[PDB]
Formats: C-alpha cells, structure tokens, sequence
RNA sequence: UUUGGCACCUCGAUGUCGGCUCAUCGCAUCCUGGGGCUGUAGUCGGUCCCAAGGGUUGGGCUGUUCGCCCAUUAAAGCGGUACGCGAGCUGGGUUCAGAACGUCGUGAGACAGUUCGGUCCCUAUCCGUCGUGGGCGUAGGAAAUUUGAGAGGAGCUGUCCUUAGUACGAGAGGACCGGGAUGGACAUACCUCUGGUGUACCAGUUGUCGUGCCAACGGCAUAGCUGGGUAGCUAUGUGUGGACGGGAUAAGUGCUGAAAGCAUCUAAGCAUGAAGCCCCCCUCAAGAUGAGAUUUCCCAACUUCGGUUAUAAGAUCCCUCAAAGAUGAUGAGGUUAAUAGGUUCGAGGUGGAAGCAUGGUGACAUGUGGAGCUGACGAAUACUAAUCGAUCGAAGACUUAAU
RNA sequence: UAAGGAACUCGGCAAAAUGACCCCGUAACUUCGGGAGAAGGGGUGCUCUUUAGGGUUAACGCCCAGAAGAGCCGCAGUGAA
C-alpha cells in the first residue's frame, strides 16, 4: 500500500456532524471569532456558490449581499472554526458553480426553492 | 553567415568521426529463411 | 496521448477510420504510432459491443463509420452490426486484450516502422 | 491588489466619490496594496458641498478589495468592489459615516474609529 | 544528529492548534537500516551510511535494477540486511550512537523538530532565459522584433569575448537543493510517515533526505 | 570623461544620438553609514577608514546625451566598457528624393531657422563565446559502492514593533544592548490552498448537410459559440533563506615601554577594533592526462602464459516506458518475467442520461436514481516484446630498493 | 487569462470594443442642403390562445405576423458567421 497514506494520516481531521448540502442551498454558518477578549460567535448566511476538492482539502464558498455590496466567503469544510452549519433552504440550480450570480441583483439574483 | 577561412582536410575529417552508421541487431532465423531484424517477424523471411 | 502529426479534428477522423477498417478486415497494417493509438479506440468499441444494450449501441455509432460489408453467402451487414453481432461473441469470455501488434521492417519511402495490428 | 492608476470608490461621507491612486506607501518598489494598506490618492469626483474637493491629494486606507484576503485558518473573504476611506494622518477618518461592510483586518492597523463607525465588520 | 531517508508522497494540509491551517508534505520513511560506519581511523572522517528501500535478492540473469548484483548483495550481507534501493551517508550524526544493522526508525524525530530537507529538484528540460533566469521580455508591439531573447551578451572591442557565467538558455531542472528550517508537524509510527510543514524539492515518489537543522 | 594635432590605417565602408534588453572590467561613494575623530549636545556639520560587500523608485513633461515638476524611499555615481551593447531590438532625433512658412539671393537656390511625410539586410564557419554526449586515459584483471585541492561558483540589502523616554539633552527630541512583523530580491523550491490554462472531459445552444422519417447522433462553421473543469504546467498562490559566529585586520582607542637618560600607542611586546578579507548552500569534484579513499570476481588446454578460439565481472545491443528528455544521457523495467505500458474491472475527481411511466393542449416538468468520463490519478493480468538470442569484457606490471 | 485598465509608447502602434433588424429619441452650428446612423435609450428564443393583420385571404387555415395576452426554458435568444 502506498495509495492510502494521505487518506490515512489526515483521516482524524475529518468532521462528521456536517449536514449535506449542494450549490444553491442557503446556509447559516456559525463561525467563531476569537478576538483577544472573548471567543464570540457570529453567523454568516447566504447562498452556496461553489464546492470543490476532496478529503481534508475540501472547500466551499457562500455569498450574500450586506449593504448593497456582495460579499463572498470561502471556508475549509472541515475546519474547527465552524461551530455549526444549518441548511435553511434548498435551491434548484442546473449547474455546479454559480458564478453567474456575481453580476446580478434583485429579482434577477433569486434562486428557486426545492 | 559566412566562413572567414576555408576548412582544411583535417578539420573536415575530424568533424566526421561521429558521423557514421551503427551495426544492426540480427536475431537469427531458426525455422527458415534469412536473418531477421531483432524482435521482428521482419517482412523478408521472418520466422521469429 | 499522442498527436500523430495532425490537428484535433484530423486526428479524430483518422482514428475513427482506422478503427472501422480494423472491424471490417480484422488485421490491418499501419505505422507503429498509429496502431499504438488505435489499440485503445478499438478496445473500448469491443467493450461497448460486449455490453450490448441500446445505449451502448448508440455510443458505438458515435465512432464507427457507416460502412457496408459484403459477407459470405452474398449477405451484407454494417460494421455496427458486425461489431455487436460477431466480434462481441468471440470475446465474451476474454476480459480485455483483443488486439495484437506485430512489427515489420521499415517502409521503402520513409524509414517508417510498419506494423500489423490484428484482432485476436 | 491595488496599484498605481486604479480607481477606488470612496466609502465615507467626506465628499469624495472616486479616487485615483498615486502611490502605495511602504517600501521602495512596492507594487500592490490590499485591505488595510494606506495609499495616497487624488479625488477625481467630488460631492457638492463636502469637505474634500476635486483635485486634492489625500491619503486613504483600503477597506474592501475585490481580490480580498486570506486569513490564518485558510478562509478567505472577497468583496464585489474596491473601496477606500480618506484618513487624517492619525488614522482617524475625515468623514463621519462609513457605508458598506468592512474587513476585520482593519483592527490590526489600529483603525478603531473606522471599525466602530462601519455597519458590520466582516 | 538525526537523519533519515524517505520517499515524498504528496502534499496535504492539517489543522493545527487554534485552527490555524498548515500545509504539509507527507514523507514515507520506511525500512531504513545502518549499512556501515566510517571512521576517522579507517576512512579519515566519521559518518554512517544508511540504505533505504529494500529490493529483491540477487538473481541469475536479471536485467533491471529491481535485483541486486553480487557486490550490492555482499555489501548488505555484512550487516544482516536485504539489499536497498538507495544508499546515502550521514555526517552530522554521532557515530557511536549507532550499530551496523540496526533500524533507523521514524520516531527518532519528534514533533517540533526543525529539519533541513534535501532532494533533487523536478526537471524541466531546455529552457530559455525568461524562464531559466528572471529575465524580462521585450515589447510585444510597437514594431519590436525582440521578445524572448536575451539581450546583448557583452560589450565591444574591450573584452572582445563573453565572460564566464553569462546566463544563456540551457537545461533547467534537476539539481540538488535543500530548504532549511522546515519543521516536523507530526510523526506517525504506524504508517511510518513524517509530516513536514512546507513543500520539499523533487517530484512525487522521489528520494528525500531529512537531517536535523544546524542554524 | 567639450578643444589642439591630425593623419599616425580606414574614398576596395571601423553603422550616428536617445530608448529597450543584458551586464560588468570593474573605480575619489548616495544609503546602510559598518566603523571612527573633531571649531562633534542628541540633530547636524566636517574629516578619516571602508567600501563598487550589498542595495540604489514609479510617474507628468522633450528634439536628442541637457533639463524640470508630482509622489515616494534607507537612499537616488563613474565613465572610459567604440560617448558598453543595432551580424540582440526599436528608428522618436539627424539627413535622402515631396511640400510649405520666415529670411537671404536678380535667378537656379540657400539657411539649418522652423514644419508635415518618408524601405535598415545576414542559414554562423577557420574561429573566438552557455548546456549536453562519444573516446584518447586508463597500470593488478576488472567491476559496484565517496576526494575535498580548489578552476570554483553562489555576494544578497533593509524598514517599522518590546528594553528605555532610561541615558545624552535645559527640555524638546532621544540611545547602545537585548526580546516582534514588513518591502524588495527571489537563493529559491513547490501545487495543499486561492486563481490561470487545460484543442481526445461533461453540459447547453444557433445555422446548414447527411444517416429513408421521428428521435438520437455525426461533419462543418476560431475548439462554431457559451458555462464549468481532472492531471500537467503555473503566480498574482503556498513555504523556507539572508542580521552565522569565529579568526586576521583598516581608521581609531589603548596598556606597558625605551630610545631621545623625560615624556611618548611603537622601536621590541600585549590588548581592542568594521556590512570590508578568510571558515558551516551547489556542480567537477584522478581529466587534481602527476592519474585520491571505503564490497564482488579472477585464472589456459597449450601459453617467448605474449598472444589465438577463448573461457571467464559486470555492462550493452534490442524491447515496454516516465519522475527524465531536442537527440543522446538519466531513471522504471523485460519470457521465475506483469515488469512497464495498454486493457479490463476500480475507485478519486469533473459535469444529469437512454428507455419507460406520470402530469400538462403544447413548449416542457417530475419520478424511475449522482448516467458519462477515467484524457492524464489501485487491483488483475501475459495483450505486449526479447525466437535459439547474440555480442562485449584477464593471464597482474615491471623495476628499484624498502619484508 | 486573476487583480488593475494606457501606468506602455515618439505616438493607444497593434489588439480589444462597436456592428444586423425594429422602436423611441437626437445638441451646437449652418451656405438651410445638412450636421445625423449625432449622441443616447429600449427590444429580439419557443409554445398556446386571438381579436386580426401583410393577408396565402377563399379565412382564421398557407407562411410571416396585426401585434396583443397568457405561458416555458437557458448563464446567455440577430445564442454560429
């Protein structure tokens, strides 16, 4: 065996409490912010734009609009700085990377449900 | 592009010492026919 | 993979013609690069023919040429029919393989390595 | 990744709207700036009234870039437009309000006044 | 002190303390043995010699490097070892702490050790002066007929010649390079791997040598 | 490094200014100042040593070497190097034929005063100048395992954060010595991440021609166009490096100490003293044609054991390849051999089927349920080569004296 | 082709961008002709109703539509050139 060592050595850093989700789903990610004072937790909520990689290198990106400014945010899927992940909506898309949402606004940038 | 001096006989023939043909392979025909190219059933009398 | 000295479309066209003539004739003679490439093409075709259903028949039509074969006792089949009919029955027990390559000498006009590729 | 000649929208109420960058402060030869760096810039489009006037040579801090930052846990944050905020060479702003979200790394350069005024720091 | 030989397997990442992401090279260091001690009284310098990956016993009429020849067998017969694929010598160890025939094991390094890592770099073939060195290209419009060439290569009648070491095109690639001051992230005794923070020189499955860093 | 002379070659031709690209002989030095001394309070000024060790910016403005402002920075020489570099590149300048204005000329035309337009060649050889191979060598046969002389080469610089507002200083400002992050360059290495490409991967879509129709598909239209994208190759991405610490020293500071009967850093001694000079990255490294150091094999049947067939140790030819590659070299491997490659079954990663059914008047939707791919990332195999394969490869010097 | 967008350069040189058809709109200035396609805006696929046009009119049927409603699909509808 030579083909399993990466999978074997990093197997203990996979997390198992994560829900399943797809691009198009709407997530509420509870992330923990460690300023020097405290260990507070803040939720980023938006649409899953992207999902890629495998193993411990897997990675997803969520997008929202904050004050008229679109903000996107990319996390390692197995990071210990995500406290929990809630799936709020199921989107209906035709496509695995929804980059066409970066140039839209309003009722144009609206994702159907289920 | 031009040579300033003509090259002599000795420099020409010193340049041609690697310019030659290598000796071929010859795994011999044991069943029938002329000796064929190595690892071939060659097209003239091949009985590999 | 090899490029065979051709553009992308020319190479696809040449490989489809090579694989079709091998199905027609069951041994053909070509240059050694080309046969080393047509190994894979015709072996995936024979795999599709062994699988045998409609979806793989439609996948196999994407590659074979539409060539008619004059068969013994004066009959006629297309090459898709010979592939899904005859050739798929020979290789139903063999798992892979199906083509053999035998070297020849150089050609006369170049020194190109000739080769015979044959079905087994 | 802001260099010489780029145009940044201004994210405060000091009267500037558009700004063109002249230099990236830092070392000799420093080519690009990102979120948290201080640039010196010209105002190419002002708001009538307003403190800063067209043709002025100011310095700003970059909040919000389009190619945003990598953080230490390997997460990233990007924005949809490059923006800046005109500062008072003691890292206080010249305006009084900040529009739009603002990256968290502004706290590492002690721009506390900007970070306080902003709608949520991201 | 403390060297070992491995094959580089590939690169992944690991989450460290307080969630910091750490990129990691996994190096499989399996079946090292001490083949020889060299001494200042026999060879004039103190060192040990380690073989790394074991290969098959000598076989009559074998063509490849999968099988030992007779000299390689007789060398690995002095210690009670199988023939090994690669052999290197280590000079930074203390030669008294070792025994010929003993196994050098992966757990001689602990997590937190700072190491130096040597390998032969990838290999790129004939490359020109833009890639091989850091040279800048000519203009790509405005009538220029000068794009990826080097510039002038000397001056004139003074020095009517080209100086040695001139940065021309040529073969770019596989030289031995060490990186210094990398570190061990975790050591896995069961799989016999080291995780090294960073990337190391060489292609995948190529030999690497780990030593304890000096500086 | 503008004039004089020439004439001391070149009217059988030595390509002219800027700019780009690339340096570097290699030196009275801007920065660091590294150091230090004073008509040196820190901050300056000035001088000395040191340095071309290392560094030494982006723009607006011209006709050109000349300049001038904006904004930075620790900081913005010296030119012989054919005012370095056109058989490496540009052609803005000057100057060739057109044309025009000012002015001079009776005129043809001139000025060099302006102005708009305007062709810059070469397959590298006797040769001289980066990378990569074959052999004359090779002194036991020979073959597999490492010198470190130097031929050596790589120079690598610096800014902001805690000691300590302590000290200088009246205060302002403001240390030396120790403890944190940057800019540049890369020395650089690498693809886990973020991105780029990805012409034999997946999906959508227009026009037209064909497969007898439909439906599917195929050809062509830049890969037809669009959206993604695996390996590989990559920077703008990710990592590491440099501020080694020892010797010897410069300017300088000394101690002892006489000559020169005192004093005095010097004559003899002894200390100290700098990014400069010499020692801990990389190739050759018996081509260091003087021929370095650590496991196997070695003997004829004759045989001035020369030499002939041989016969001997390990190498090759040939064949499947890739982590290596212009070729050759390197490496993985070859009839016990899967071995290496293909294949076939896999999975990993990339992008929702055909058919059937249901709903809908229809365009379509939904279910049957993560289908193709595997093109480039595990197991099984003989599909695959060498047919019997064949070929190459000693008789240990000698001597001399030191057992 | 990420980010940036003339920072290149003697000079935006070269390339990129614009482009068809339909509908709305269009300045200064003028020799009253023009300028002018100024600038600048919007639309375009497919299916079904329909009332009705060019009518193919015989009439809806035969194609484009009279052009209005209601739908369907895609990232994108003069989906290429």
């Amino acid at each position: 065996t030579n083909h399993k060592l990466i999978e074997a050595v990093t197997k203990s850093q996979l997390r198992t409490d994560l829900p399943s989700f797809r691009p198009g789903d709407t997530l509420r990610v509870h992330v923990r912010i460690i300023e020097g004072t405290r260990e507070r937790i803040q939720v980023f909520e938006g649409v899953v734009i992207k999902r890629r990689g495998g193993g411990v290198s897997e990675t997803f990106t969520v997008r929202k609009i904050s004050s008229g400014v679109g903000v996107e945010r990319t996390f390692p899927l197995h990071t210990p700085k995500i406290e929990k992940i809630e799936v709020k909506r199921r989107g209906k898309v035709r496509r695995a990377k929804l980059y066409y949402l970066r140039s839209l606004r309003g009722k144009a940038a609206r994702i159907q449900e289920i | 592009a031009v040579p300033k001096r003509r090259t002599s006989k000795t420099r020409k023939n010193k340049r041609r010492t690697h310019f030659k043909i290598s000796v071929p392979g010859m795994t011999e025909c044991p069943n029938c026919g002329e000796y064929k190219l190595s690892h071939r059933v060659c097209k003239n009398c091949g009985s590999y | 993979y090899r490029k065979l000295g051709r553009t992308s479309d020319q190479r696809k066209a040449m490989l489809r013609d090579l694989a079709t003539s091998l199905i027609i004739s069951e041994r053909i003679e070509t240059t050694e690069a080309r046969a080393k490439e047509v190994r894979s093409v015709v072996e995936k075709l024979i795999t599709l023919g062994k699988k045998g259903d409609l979806a793989s028949r439609r996948n196999a039509a994407k590659t074979l040429r539409n060539v008619e074969i004059l068969n013994e006792d004066e009959t006629t089949q297309t090459a898709l029919q010979k592939l899904f009919g005859e050739i798929a029955e020979r290789y139903t027990e063999r798992q892979g393989g199906y083509t053999r390559i035998l070297k020849q000498g150089p050609r006369r006009g170049d020194g190109a390595e000739s080769v015979i590729i044959e079905l087994v | 990744m802001i260099q010489q000649e780029t145009r940044l929208k201004v994210a405060d109420n000091s009267g500037a709207r558009e700004v063109l960058t002249i230099k990236v402060l830092g070392g000799s030869g420093r080519k690009t700036a990102n979120i948290g760096d201080v640039i010196v810039c010209t105002v190419k489009n002002a708001t009538p009234g307003g403190v800063v006037k067209k043709g002025d040579v100011v310095k700003a801090v970059i909040v919000r870039t389009k190619s945003g930052v990598r953080r230490n846990d390997g997460s990233y944050i990007k924005f949809d437009e490059n923006a800046c905020v005109i500062i008072r060479d003691d890292k206080g702003p010249r305006g009084t309000r900040i529009f739009g979200p603002v990256a968290r790394e502004l706290r590492e350069g002690n721009f506390m006044k900007i970070v306080s005024l902003a709608p949520e720091v991201l | 002190t403390k060297g070992i030989l491995g094959r580089k397997i590939g690169m992944t990442q690991v989450f460290g303390e307080n969630g910091e992401l750490i990129p990691v090279t996994v190096v499989e260091a399996k079946e090292n043995v001490v083949l020889q001690k060299k001494t200042v009284e026999v060879d004039g310098y103190n060192a040990i010699q380690v073989g790394f990956e074991d290969k098959k016993a000598y076989k009559k009429d074998a063509k490849s490097n999968k099988y030992a020849n007779k000299p390689a067998e007789g060398h690995a017969k002095k210690a009670d070892a199988a023939p090994k694929r690669f052999i290197r010598e280590f000079r930074n160890v203390d030669v008294d702490a070792y025994e010929v025939g003993q196994e050098v094991s992966v757990d001689t390094f602990v997590a937190g050790d700072v190491i130096d890592v040597t390998g032969v770099s990838k290999g790129k073939g004939f490359q020109g002066a833009i890639k091989r060195h850091g040279q800048s290209r000519g203009p790509m419009s405005h009538g220029s007929h000068f794009h990826r060439a080097p510039g002038s290569v000397g001056m004139a009648s003074d020095a009517s010649r080209v100086f040695k070491g001139q940065k021309m095109p040529g073969r770019m690639g596989g030289n031995t390079v060490t990186v210094q001051n990398l570190e061990v992230v975790q050591v896995d005794t069961e799989n016999k791997v080291i995780l090294v923070k960073g990337n190391v020189p060489g292609p995948k499955k190529g030999l690497v040598e780990i030593r304890t860093s000096i500086k």
